């Protein structure tokens, strides 16, 4: 829980930044302005901000890939522990076990 | 998925403190167009209770975002809730089989669904009277064109919070509570 | 204190009702 | 004009420490139980903080300079600390600021005024202390600001009294563009020797644009004379116990605390101490153990 | 040993290049330009690095 809401609030947080433009507002561009000089700066906007969705979504799979791992063992204990009984030492606890 | 849902301003508010050419009104309840002071945005001007400590005139909220406004002449907070955002969901039962459909709206209440949807030239004129009936508010959104059943069957396409939906039975398409098997004791 | 309780309208065991009250989940809106 | 005045005691400086004093507000914007870090110029805490005292007659009106902005505070009881001169040559070559905050009116003029090298503040008092003379500059030659803000009111009694007014004023400039942030509270009385341990937070009142050159300043004081003080205008006169206090701003990092009512109720110095920097770069108010 | 060491090799040797800018040396961006035109190298060169 802690890890998705710190993802989150890191790319909420990364929509001020101006990535080296004049401003991180949109109309601020298309105001104060001439459209084929501003188009750089757009550029400049849209392609940090496609990299901080790129880098978050790659984190995303990552993690996903950790999870699935977990749930793999989690579903390897509940067949094993719970619905039998395992001979495998320390799989299902300290001891020999029982249920 | 075919992420299409924007609400879109009725009119125009922009409401100087009693000066510098104009003030138009103060509007309240509805998805309207803002720009108190040199604010341009689009929002809901509900009113809230916050103590806003007299010089200062913007609220922000964790992510920094504009979130309450005073009134600049009448001296009263005012939230900012922007009106927008949802994503448009597609059941079809596949195309071999049927024609009709089912769309989910993700997140809203759909006492607030029949406005607009506005790209280029997606509009309006179908939903005016496609609100109608078979409208249910399930916990993932609200589903139109689907009418649920107290049965409980297998899923078959997944709706979300425990809801999936089937085409089966003058056919139709059906929503229901999914059931996990077979009683036993 | 493992089999569900029918006194509360979430039938969980006692032990689960500590495991849901000790994990805490507006930013949300932002 | 003025004649100079003389008998004045040279003194070293008393120092003192500044108890977690001088956060203000940088910004416009109400926020609601957030934690915010702002780049700023502030007075750091723990800081190392000047003293002087006005009862020959202990006369401190020194010449200080104004490098980035400044903490000027006073414990006082009958309002003596009323004005500010602010500028370069201060003798009408050169633009100079002043601040005058008595019972009638907040003025600020911005002009080539031929101050006094020591001005005057005579105030022939009878049972009602009143001011009778003005004798601060004399002339005005060519030059525009002048205003007058809303002012709020003095007794102007010469009460020898407990103190229980506590004074607090922040100069800054910034893009030709003077601020002044204040607060002024009621204070307990207590042993006279210093400010105490205490937060309290300093919302802006005047915001000007005058866009002068500042270097240094100078307070003007409004002593009080009576029947047990003889003498003329530059050697006789008795004032009571009156202090302030200055204070240097500084470019530092500070982590604020805003309540849910938008008041900054604790800070955080950055780079005072390694564990108030682990608060920096945890943005947090307390720090669980381990290492960072 | 052999990875690890590779990648930290691979990142140090990636600070000689220039991603398109004037130079690779911070200085050499600093003296003999205008701020101004010299803003977008240093906003490459720290660009490229991150
Ligand atoms: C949705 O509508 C119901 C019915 O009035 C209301 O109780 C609920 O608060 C609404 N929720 C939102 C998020 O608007
Ligand atoms: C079927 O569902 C509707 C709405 O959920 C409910 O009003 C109705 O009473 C249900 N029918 C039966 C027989 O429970
Ligand atoms: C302030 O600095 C002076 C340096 O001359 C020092 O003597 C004095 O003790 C300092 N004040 C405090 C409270 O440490
Ligand atoms: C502000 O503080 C007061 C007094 O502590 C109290 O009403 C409340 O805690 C805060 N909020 C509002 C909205 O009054």
């Amino acid at each position: 829980v802690n890890h998705n809401a710190q993802a989150l609030n890191t790319l909420v947080k990364q929509l001020s930044s101006k990535f080296g433009a004049i401003s991180s507002v949109l109309n601020d561009i298309f105001s104060r302005l001439d459209p084929p000089e501003a188009e750089v700066q757009i550029d400049r906007l849209i392609t940090g901000r496609l990299q901080s969705l790129q880098t978050y979504v790659t984190q995303q799979l990552i993690r996903a890939a950790e999870i699935r791992a977990s749930a793999n063992l989690a579903a390897t204990k509940m067949s094993e522990c719970v619905l039998g009984q395992s001979k495998r030492v320390d799989f299902c606890g300290k001891g020999y076990h029982l249920m | 998925q075919t992420s299409n849902f924007r609400v879109q301003p009725t009119e125009s508010i922009v409401r100087f403190p009693c000066g510098p050419k104009k003030s138009t009104n103060l509007v309240k309840n509805k998805c309207v167009n803002f720009n108190f002071n040199g604010l341009k945005g689009t929002g809901v001007l509900t009113e809230s209770n916050k103590k806003f400590l007299p010089f200062q005139q913007f609220g922000r909220d964790i992510a920094d975002t504009t979130d309450a406004v005073r009134d600049p002449q009448t001296l009263e907070i005012l939230d900012i809730t922007p009106c927008s955002f949802g994503g448009v969901s597609v059941i079809t039962p596949g195309t071999n089989t049927s024609n009709q459909v089912a769309v989910l709206y993700q997140g809203v209440n759909c006492t607030e669904v029949p406005v607009a949807i506005h790209a280029d030239q997606l509009t309006p004129t179908w939903r005016v009277y496609s609100t109608g009936s078979n409208v249910f508010q399930t916990r993932a959104g609200c589903l139109i064109g689907a009418e649920y059943v107290n049965n409980s069957y297998e899923c078959d396409i997944p709706i979300g919070a425990g809801i999936c939906a089937s085409y089966q039975t003058s056919q139709s398409i059906i929503a229901y509570t999914m059931s996990l098997g077979a009683e036993n004791s | 204190q493992i089999l569900p309780d029918p006194s509360k309208p979430s039938k969980r065991s006692p032990i689960e009702d500590l495991l849901f009250n000790k994990v805490t989940l507006d930013l949300i809106c932002a | 004009q003025c004649v100079n005045l003389t008998t004045r005691t040279q003194l070293p400086p008393a120092y003192t420490n500044s108890f977690t004093r001088g956060v203000y507000y940088p910004d416009k914007v109400f926020r609601s139980s957030v934690l915010h870090s702002t780049q700023d110029l502030f007075l750091p805490f723990f800081s190392n903080v000047t003293w002087f005292h006005v009862i020959t007659k202990r006369f401190d009106n020194p010449v200080l300079p104004f490098n980035d902005g400044v903490y000027f505070a006073s414990i006082e009881k009958s309002n003596i600390i009323r004005g500010w001169i602010f500028g370069t040559t201060l003798d009408s070559k050169t633009q100079s600021l002043l601040i005058v905050n008595n019972a009638t009116n907040v003025v600020i003029k911005v002009c080539e005024f031929q101050f006094c090298n020591d001005p005057f503040l005579d105030h022939k008092n009878n049972k009602s202390w009143m001011e009778s003379e003005f004798r601060v500059y004399s002339s005005a030659n060519n030059c525009t600001f002048e205003y007058v803000s809303q002012p709020f009111l003095m007794d102007l009694e010469g009460k020898q009294g407990n103190f229980k007014n506590l004074r607090e004023f922040v100069f800054k400039n910034i893009d030709g563009y003077f601020k002044i942030y204040s607060k002024h509270t009621p204070i307990i009385v207590r042993e006279p020797e210093d400010l105490p341990q205490g937060f309290s937070a300093l919302e802006p009142l005047v915001d000007l644009p005058i866009g002068i050159n500042i270097t240094r300043f100078q307070t003007l004081l409004a002593l009080h004379r009576s029947y047990l003080t003889p003498g003329d205008s530059s050697s006789g006169w008795t004032a009571g116990a009156a202090a302030y206090y200055v204070g240097y701003l500084q470019p530092r990092t500070f982590l604020l605390k805003y309540n849910e009512n938008g008041t900054i109720t604790d800070a955080v110095d950055c780079a005072l101490d390694p564990l108030s920097e682990t608060k920096c770069t945890l943005k947090s108010f307390t720090v669980e153990k381990g290492i960072y």
